[PDB]
RNA sequence: GGUUAAGCGACUAAGCGUACACGGUGGAUGCCCUGGCAGUCAGAGGCGAUGAAGGACGUGCUAAUCUGCGAUAAGCGUCGGUAAGGUGAUAUGAACCGUUAUAACCGGCGAUUUCCGAAUGGGGAAACCCAGUGUGUUUCGACACACUAUCAUUAACUGAAUCCAUAGGUUAAUGAGGCGAACCGGGGGAACUGAAACAUCUAAGUACCCCGAGGAAAAGAAAUCAACCGAGAUUCCCCCAGUAGCGGCGAGCGAACGGGGAGCAGCCCAGAGCCUGAAUCAGUGUGUGUGUUAGUGGAAGCGUCUGGAAAGGCGCGCGAUACAGGGUGACAGCCCCGUACACAAAAAUGCACAUGCUGUGAGCUCGAUGAGUAGGGCGGGACACGUGGUAUCCUGUCUGAAUAUGGGGGGACCAUCCUCCAAGGCUAAAUACUCCUGACUGACCGAUAGUGAACCAGUACCGUGAGGGAAAGGCGAAAAGAACCCCGGCGAGGGGAGUGAAAAAGAACCUGAAACCGUGUACGUACAAGCAGUGGGAGCACAGCUGUGUGACUGCGUACCUUUUGUAUAAUGGGUCAGCGACUUAUAUUCUGUAGCAAGGUUAACCGAAUAGGGGAGCCGAAGGGAAACCGAGUCUUAACUGG
RNA sequence: CCGAACCGACUAAUGUUGAAAAAUUAGCGGAUGACUUGUGGCUGGGGGUGAAAGGCCAAUCAAACCGGGAGAUAGCUGGUU
RNA sequence: GGGCUAAACCAUGCACCGAAGCUGCGGCAGCGACGCGCGUUGUUGGGUAGGGGAGCGUUCUGUAAGCCUGUGAAGGUGUGCUGUGAGGCAUGCUGGAGGUAUCAGAAGUGCGAAUGCUGACAUAAGUAACGAUAAAGCGGGUGAAAAGCCCGCUCGCCGGAAGACCAAGGGUUCCUGUCCAACGUUAAUCGGGGCAGGGUGAGUCGACCCCUAAGGCGAGGCCGAAAGGCGUAGUCGAUG
RNA sequence: GAAGCAACAAAUGCCCUGCUUCCAGGAAAAGCCUCUAAGCAUCAGGUAACAUCAAAUCGUACCCCAAACCGACACAGGUGG
RNA sequence: ACACAGCACUGUGCAAACACGAAAGUGGACGUAUACGGUGUGACGCCUGCCCGGUGCCGGAAGGUUAAUUGAUGGGGUUAG
RNA sequence: CGGGUAAGUUCCGACCUGCACGAAUGGCGUAAUGAUGGCCAGGCUGUCUCCACCCGAGACUCAGUGAAAUUGAACUCGCUGUGAAGAUGCAGUGUACCCGCGGCAAGACGGAAAGACCCCGUGAACCUUUACUAUAGCUUGACACUGAACAUAUGUUCUAACGUUGGCCCCUGAUCGGGGUUGCGGACAGUGUCUGGUGGGUAGUUUGACUGGGGCGGUCUCCUCCUAAAGAG
RNA sequence: CGUGACGGCGCGAGCAGGUGCGAAAGCAGGUCAUAGUGAUCCGGUGGUUCUGAAUGGAAGGGCCAUCGCUCAACGGAUAAA
RNA sequence: CACGAAACUUGCCCCGAGAUGAGUUCUCCCUGACUCCUUGAGAGUCCUGAAGGAACGUUGAAGACGACGACGUUGAUAGGC
């Protein structure tokens, strides 16, 4: 805090309790006493319980009917309206698209609607699987996944 | 995450007032004395849930007396001669008859005397 | 019937209490963000004698302050952008400018740029006082402009004691000085504190003072390590390891070898010949790209209900490489500004190429190979290492080699072997930091918080001075900021009227808590003794026997915190309210719980676009005993164990 | 030497939330001197200055004030929702 | 304490009163048995330091482009219901735009005390005091209002000053008009207060200027780790 | 718009930076006057009279033993001539 | 109480002792032992006795002891043989 | 003991039994002087016996303005007892209708200032010294700057290092500085490094605990008996 | 096995080796017993089938035996008050 | 059954019925109408307004202020005369 180490007032005599620093966590004005300092709030997750955890979660996503597999899944043309139809064809709203290798014209057409998104198979997280309703796997994301997860 | 404590901290100072409520002076309006007032209150009313039950016995005990002695009998023998004739009334209907039913009660004093003799 | 007598007895409230109703004061709370806080990714890493930072005084149709600017003074020229509006804010008005392109606004390049300030013509109590010289000009009063500091280097001319000389003197050219938050190198260098005292030691080469530099600095191409195998400059990160050691062997201090990574780069002089101008860097032109400094286009919605207002409800549509974000009378993909995406530069400039011009020298050969130095004695300092058995490094003092057939090091020292070549120098990258600029982000703050400062704050105010240093945010969607009438002093203040969804939103303005102070009503209270309640309880009032308010009379009953053997204590602390105010954070270690894997478990830095994946350098565990060599399910002890 | 101005401060009362953070009132001492006063200068903190009281050095003095080391340390007291 | 000749004392006896002890009735919890979390059963449940166990609520993140909300959010203020407690739920009034279940996650997470910190407001109390005991009285004027302002007459006080004039220091306080919120220890029509306008005229007064004192700075210079110290030529510096 | 004179008394002001006396023995520099050196030579320069021009700039209000300065105050204090 | 004129002791030969100062310098002093510093005493009058064992100061310097420096002699490590 | 007083722990004069005067940290006298200490007398008085009256400024009442310290909360009596041991608040009992105003200070262990005395803390500061450890200064010697002869480490001589706060000359308008010259010193002095001594001039610190408060005294480890309550302690 | 918070201190048959006395059974690991004492660090001396910073040695260290404290404030703050 | 002291209860002086146990005595004054209701020590309107009190004024050997006393034209309460 600001301002500087002169002792407010004399230690005896004036009546007043003691002071010490106008900067007193005690004080209006006066420092925080824990005060905050930038963290790190990482944590380390084992290897093997990470990928425990992802056999965990595409396993009660089978049991739950929630994971869908095709053989492909595409679009023409980097049209939003495109895929929105696709998908209203499938009957499908809110969904993750797990595709072997990154269509662009697919990427394109999922970035504007926000129940929607679309990776590779080495790109998913445990949260993105159990966020959305259901999940869309390719026949070669399925592969890769089980050969990540050996 | 810094906490505000003001809309906690009333409803608190605020509980404890609404018990305050008819005390005298700062006991109903300043919350370091309303406490205070409570807590006395509370500790009062604990030892007096006990006080009562002897209060009200001694009550009736004493109207026992004068109502046993209006018929020609001490409480002390009154209470032995029903004991001994097997009566079980407890004091709190003995007190009652006494005031209510003058001529129950005598009826009662007639058999503890005859046991007694 | 009356009179008398005796007994009993309501209606009083000066004031006070409790409850409720309605207000005042006050500014909590909630909601709010043109302010802060912490970062990430980029940029820029300086400014100044061509006069800085920071100021003084001016400057408008202008009285003040803010912002801008400088006597050309909210501005002038020019080149570009852009345009139907404009002449900065307070802040209306006045006088005006402009609408198809010299209005304004934005950007590049220019012009102007008072005085003080390194301040530099001399002086000085900063923003003032006083000159010299030379060019011009003059109406003879005078006026304008330019030069004139110091020091360093270089050159010219001059020039003492003193003969040559040198010192000295004058002039010219070129440079320097001052300011700035951190980071960097160097010269100096505390104490509190810890050691439960304290002196060695620690704190600590820290704080602080000083000098100097750069965009980074420093360091750097082995007189280095290693261990008989090899490595191959410097710097930074993870291990090694809280190990080896140091240590009033106390408190504490604390490596290296070796391993994994980031990054990678080598050269020159101590000199001649040949061959020559050949590599390579620096400068300056010119191109081509690529940024930076203004900008251009940028999709798609209506009806109906509630309402002051629709973006909300309901219905039916449409855009999306655009559902980032902000605004609009409540919550908007389609109203507005944007966003994705696609484009743009007259001019200045950064970068990377290319190509000129300038300087630089490339190669081969033959040589050479840093002396008051290495080493030593004495005194100190630095090395994790405190003189210790103490190698090695630096040097204040006194000394002093060999020089390649030679020398340094391998932790006292010697021999052997190995390894390197001091006493000359240059060198990118990986690393450190952020006064400053742009973009984006946050299980960061939301007016006693967050910067001291959300607001004209380093201000008001305090101090001789260094220096110290506040408080203070919110009407409404829009000022529609209350015409007019009335009381009043042509007041203050108020009542009407009107505006508005709302005026107990009226500027002392959102919400409007509490302490505190009132008016009204109900009940109690003027024969009654104490923590003021609690248990019992009559009467009265009120609302529907009960609920609410009050509480005569009566049993019991000496606050709270702290500290103590023990407190009603006449021990401590608190006038009251509201707001704030105290076991945290990082790393290491051990135990418990829980989860994974299991005789195994797990990675660090780093790589990677990656919360993936890679990376097993390492760390812990599966073996102990012994001081150790060593032995090993045993081992140590002892000559040896009946043994321990 | 006596005594005003001027420089002091021996006694008493008042005052003591003062008229005043040292005064007022009545008396008191020096008053051509080691006198008094204006303006400006010089001495700086383990230092100054001191006809010496540890006096004075900006209402501060057995080591000034301001900023920093700094959150010194506190086997003590208080407080801890 | 009243009072007591027993209402004192001794002895014997039988009654009764008397506690949160024991019993009765209803309820909750800990631990252990016994059976299938439940039942049954036994037993336990005063507590400071302190150990162990289990919870409430607050802000923030996800779940949440969900859900509630202008047919009224948060906050404020009442009332009713509800749980063993921290608490929870509903709703009238106020308010006028936000709030947020559940299950998880993180903490600036809970105040009555620290002669705590900041702001607000009490008490004493309408009490002390209104700043030299030089002193006032009256008539007239103005004004909403006059003890205090203006005019007049009288009275009193200073007169080596309580008069006049400079330097220093201050900086518009000066004069005129106007206003009376705040300031003025009362009122105020008055003011050193607010607002507006006006006002400072030099060859001779002063400064600047020439000249020096104490002292300061100081080209070169001498000295010092650096910063700096001293000082020559000089250059400043009035109080002359 | 009259008178607008005299006598006497009289400073701490003036003559006086004097005079007398004493010891503690009482600034400096310029303006001013004068002397020449280098130099200049019927030139410059000097002296006098006369004429003519110039003398800039800044301060100037007001308080000043105080209600305006130093004392937080419209403060019984302090403030040199 | 301090100071004081007076008194005494003592230091100081001038580049004085002494003091401020890493130093250069400066004060002492443009003074020179009839002077300057330090210390005690305290006008003046009459005076100021005995003790040199202790502590200090001054002088002495033959002997004992003793620093850096010097490195005789002895002992050890290493190994050509 | 004498004097003074009716009465004199003070005063004055003596005595000497000086607890514990004494000769420049001066002895004994001393005119004059002193807002200096003690004692006595005349005058004088409200100092007092012993107070009375009066004049003014407050206090008191009215109008205007308008503080303060303090404060857990108060429905805030006496007495005797009790009790953290001195009670408005407890027990028993007595007395007491509600509320101001002027007065007085016995109590609220009244207000004020985290007791200054005392003790404690392995707190502080400053002072002292023959406390400890250092250190500026002063002083000693060795080596360096530092040389030449001769005689016997010492002595004499020399000049050329070095000193000069002697004269003169120049830079120069200069009591600084520098250079030149001359004289005087002269290998001395002085300075650097090392070294012995001295060193409250200055600095950093230490200076125990137990204890019927602390200090002073005593004690501090070990053995035997008793206290010790028939095991141990 | 006793006794201590601990550091420690004490009693002890018996086993191996070697010994003295006794014809022998046997007794002897000091003394009728209970006081006669000092941790650690730092070093000294002797010994040693340990270690030996490139290697052989050596220095130094370890291990075994032993020595230095009225550290008596006797569980001993420092070498030094 | 009787004497017996400044102590006790009276006698003397003053206060005194808040003596809530609020006492006594003497004297004076008031002798209307109506309505409503929840029907009783009830509320209201009209008429009435006594004895006496208070207020105001002039005042006091009464007095801080209250209080107490005298007097108010049918009058000596104060001032004047
Ligand atoms: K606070
Ligand atoms: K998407
Ligand atoms: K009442
Ligand atoms: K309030
Ligand atoms: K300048
Ligand atoms: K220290
Ligand atoms: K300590
Ligand atoms: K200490
Ligand atoms: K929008
Ligand atoms: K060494
Ligand atoms: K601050
Ligand atoms: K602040
Ligand atoms: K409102
Ligand atoms: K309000
Ligand atoms: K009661
Ligand atoms: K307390
Ligand atoms: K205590
Ligand atoms: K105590
Ligand atoms: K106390
Ligand atoms: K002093
Ligand atoms: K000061
Ligand atoms: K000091
Ligand atoms: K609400
Ligand atoms: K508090
Ligand atoms: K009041
Ligand atoms: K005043
Ligand atoms: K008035
Ligand atoms: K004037
Ligand atoms: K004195
Ligand atoms: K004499
Ligand atoms: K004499
Ligand atoms: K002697
Ligand atoms: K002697
Ligand atoms: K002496
Ligand atoms: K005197
Ligand atoms: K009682
Ligand atoms: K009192
Ligand atoms: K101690
Ligand atoms: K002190
Ligand atoms: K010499
Ligand atoms: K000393
Ligand atoms: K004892
Ligand atoms: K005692
Ligand atoms: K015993
Ligand atoms: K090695
Ligand atoms: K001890
Ligand atoms: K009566
Ligand atoms: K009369
Ligand atoms: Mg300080
Ligand atoms: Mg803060
Ligand atoms: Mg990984
Ligand atoms: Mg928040
Ligand atoms: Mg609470
Ligand atoms: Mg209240
Ligand atoms: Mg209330
Ligand atoms: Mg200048
Ligand atoms: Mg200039
Ligand atoms: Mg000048
Ligand atoms: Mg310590
Ligand atoms: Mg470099
Ligand atoms: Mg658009
Ligand atoms: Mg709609
Ligand atoms: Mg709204
Ligand atoms: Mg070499
Ligand atoms: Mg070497
Ligand atoms: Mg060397
Ligand atoms: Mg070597
Ligand atoms: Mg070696
Ligand atoms: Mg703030
Ligand atoms: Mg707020
Ligand atoms: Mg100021
Ligand atoms: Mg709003
Ligand atoms: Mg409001
Ligand atoms: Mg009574
Ligand atoms: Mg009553
Ligand atoms: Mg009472
Ligand atoms: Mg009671
Ligand atoms: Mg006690
Ligand atoms: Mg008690
Ligand atoms: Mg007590
Ligand atoms: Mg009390
Ligand atoms: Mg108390
Ligand atoms: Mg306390
Ligand atoms: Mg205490
Ligand atoms: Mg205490
Ligand atoms: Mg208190
Ligand atoms: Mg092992
Ligand atoms: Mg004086
Ligand atoms: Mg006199
Ligand atoms: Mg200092
Ligand atoms: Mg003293
Ligand atoms: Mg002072
Ligand atoms: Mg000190
Ligand atoms: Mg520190
Ligand atoms: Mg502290
Ligand atoms: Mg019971
Ligand atoms: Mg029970
Ligand atoms: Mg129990
Ligand atoms: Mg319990
Ligand atoms: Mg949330
Ligand atoms: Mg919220
Ligand atoms: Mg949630
Ligand atoms: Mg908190
Ligand atoms: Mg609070
Ligand atoms: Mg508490
Ligand atoms: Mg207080
Ligand atoms: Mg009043
Ligand atoms: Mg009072
Ligand atoms: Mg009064
Ligand atoms: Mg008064
Ligand atoms: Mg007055
Ligand atoms: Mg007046
Ligand atoms: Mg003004
Ligand atoms: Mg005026
Ligand atoms: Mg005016
Ligand atoms: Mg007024
Ligand atoms: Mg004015
Ligand atoms: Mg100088
Ligand atoms: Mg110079
Ligand atoms: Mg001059
Ligand atoms: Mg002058
Ligand atoms: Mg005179
Ligand atoms: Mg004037
Ligand atoms: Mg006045
Ligand atoms: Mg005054
Ligand atoms: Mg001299
Ligand atoms: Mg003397
Ligand atoms: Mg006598
Ligand atoms: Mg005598
Ligand atoms: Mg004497
Ligand atoms: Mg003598
Ligand atoms: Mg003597
Ligand atoms: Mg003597
Ligand atoms: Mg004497
Ligand atoms: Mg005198
Ligand atoms: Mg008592
Ligand atoms: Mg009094
Ligand atoms: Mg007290
Ligand atoms: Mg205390
Ligand atoms: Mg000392
Ligand atoms: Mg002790
Ligand atoms: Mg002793
Ligand atoms: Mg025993
Ligand atoms: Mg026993
Ligand atoms: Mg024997
Ligand atoms: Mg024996
Ligand atoms: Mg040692
Ligand atoms: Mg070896
Ligand atoms: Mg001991
Ligand atoms: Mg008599
Ligand atoms: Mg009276």
């Amino acid at each position: 805090v600001t301002g500087s180490g002169k002792k407010p007032w004399r230690q005896k005599g004036t009546g007043r309790a003691r002071s010490g620093s106008i900067k007193s966590p005690i004080w209006r004005s006066g420092g925080v006493t824990f005060a905050a300092r930038p963290q790190d709030h990482s944590q380390k997750v084992n290897k093997k319980m990470y990928r425990g955890a992802l056999k965990s979660i595409l396993s009660e996503l089978v049991r739950q009917d929630r994971l869908i597999v095709v053989e492909k899944f595409s679009v023409e043309a980097p049209k939003t309206k495109l895929l929105a139809q696709k998908l209203k064809d499938m009957a499908l709203e809110d969904v993750l698209i797990i595709t072997g290798e990154l269509d662009e014209n697919l990427f394109l057409a999922a970035r504007n609607l926000h129940k929607v998104d679309v990776r590779d198979a080495t790109g998913i997280d445990p949260v993105s699987l159990i966020a959305f309703d259901k999940v869309v796997m390719t026949a070669d994301a399925v592969k890769q996944v089980e050969e990540m997860l050996a | 995450a810094r906490v505000k404590r003001g809309v906690i901290a009333r409803a608190r100072h605020k509980k404890i007032l609404k018990q305050a409520k008819g005390y005298y002076g700062a006991r109903s309006r300043v919350y370091r004395v309303a406490f205070q007032a409570v807590i006395k209150a509370g500790q009062y009313a604990y030892r007096d849930r006990r006080q009562r039950k002897r209060q009200f016995r001694q009550l009736w005990i004493a109207r026992i007396n004068a109502a046993a002695r209006q018929n020609g009998i001490s409480y002390s023998k009154f209470i032995n001669g029903l004991k001994k004739a097997s009566v079980e009334i407890d004091r709190k209907i003995l007190a009652d008859i006494a005031v209510f039913d003058k001529v129950a009660f005598t009826a009662l004093v007639e058999k503890a005397k005859a046991a007694l003799a």
